[PDB]
């Protein structure tokens, strides 16, 4: 139920 | 936090959120000590019984954060890490003895007024505070009650919790449970016949048990999160890694890298 | 000298206090 954060942190 | 309250804005500044990237998940607490170095509880990365030991990669810390879910735009600050430290001597066989861990960040983070690190206590300031009877502050974002109904019940908090809890007699701590106990650790809670309650619960290890001096007015990290035998039942306490017996790995390893 | 810590911007820095802290420092004089 997170909000997504920025894809460049978790590629 | 079981039977705390919700944090004001702000007031657990150096509270970091680690959190795995795949899935994402809510893995442990921790605690901002300087603007690269990041304080959490080893069992949080590394315990092999359980297959889990986790790498640089696999992790990010987010500090600033007051909301479990959100990403705080304007005020959380997400980093990579460089490097894992663990206690050399930390014992995952029998006790979790020695439950430490520094976490290296790959960029320094700007303070602001979210972000502020906590102090480290010396030994005056470590002789005078922990004293049984005596009460510090435990905050994170782990489970609301040991157990709950399914998809009914609640569960995880929506924003940071923060409960207060006296430190406890050794041999009170000694007698509550059948593992053994070392120097290295501490145990706060109340006592059965005193009418209030409150434990830190699955989610909030590695997060800081920290105390107040009224001499200087700062905060002083006195103990990490490190386990318990469920979450607040009676006749049980949770127990702390004395951060102030464990300083001298701590400095080692600031100086070292 | 030694790195400013522990000391909150929102509260210690703005002499506010937070709604529970007075019950921490209560404990060390009982
Ligand atoms: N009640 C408090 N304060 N707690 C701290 C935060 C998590 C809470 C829920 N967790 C727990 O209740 C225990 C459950 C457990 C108990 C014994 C053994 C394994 C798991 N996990 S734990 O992280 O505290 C844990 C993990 C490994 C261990 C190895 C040896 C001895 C004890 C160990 C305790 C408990
Ligand atoms: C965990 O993984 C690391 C790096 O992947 C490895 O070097 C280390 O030996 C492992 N430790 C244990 C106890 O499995």
């Amino acid at each position: 139920d997170f909000e997504e954060i920025p894809e460049e942190y978790l590629q | 936090i079981v039977e705390g309250s919700d944090a004001e804005i702000g007031m657990s500044p150096w509270q970091v959120m680690l959190f795995r990237k795949s899935p994402q998940e809510l893995l442990c607490g921790a605690s901002l000590i300087s603007d690269r170095w990041v304080l959490t509880a080893a069992h949080c990365l590394l315990y092999p019984p359980w297959d889990k030991n986790f790498t640089e990669n696999d992790l990010l810390v987010r500090i600033g954060k007051h909301s479990r879910t959100r990403y705080e735009r304007n005020i959380e600050k997400i980093s990579m890490l460089e490097k894992i430290y663990i206690h050399p001597r930390y014992n995952w066989r029998e006790n979790l003895d020695r439950d430490i861990a520094l976490m290296k960040l790959k960029k320094p983070v700007a303070f602001s007024d979210y972000i502020h690190p906590v102090c480290l206590p010396d030994r005056e300031t470590a002789a005078s505070l922990l004293q049984a009877g005596y009460k510090g502050r435990v905050t994170g974002w782990g489970n609301l009650k040991e157990t709950w109904t399914a998809n009914v019940g609640k569960g995880q908090p929506s924003v940071l919790q923060v409960v207060n809890l006296p430190i406890v007699e050794r041999p009170v701590c000694k007698d509550s449970t059948r593992i053994r106990i070392t120097d290295n650790m501490f145990c706060a809670g109340y006592k059965p016949d005193e009418g209030k309650r409150g434990d830190a619960c699955e989610g909030d290890s590695g997060g800081p048990f920290v105390m107040k001096s009224p001499f200087n007015n700062r905060w002083y990290q006195m103990g990490i999160v490190s386990w318990g035998e469920g979450c607040d039942r009676d006749g049980k306490y949770g127990f702390y890694t004395h951060v102030f017996r464990l300083k001298k790995w701590i400095q080692k390893v600031i100086d070292q890298f | 000298g030694e790195a400013d810590c522990g000391l909150r911007p929102l509260f210690e820095k703005k002499s506010l206090e937070d709604k529970t802290e007075r019950e921490l420092l209560e404990s060390y004089i009982d």
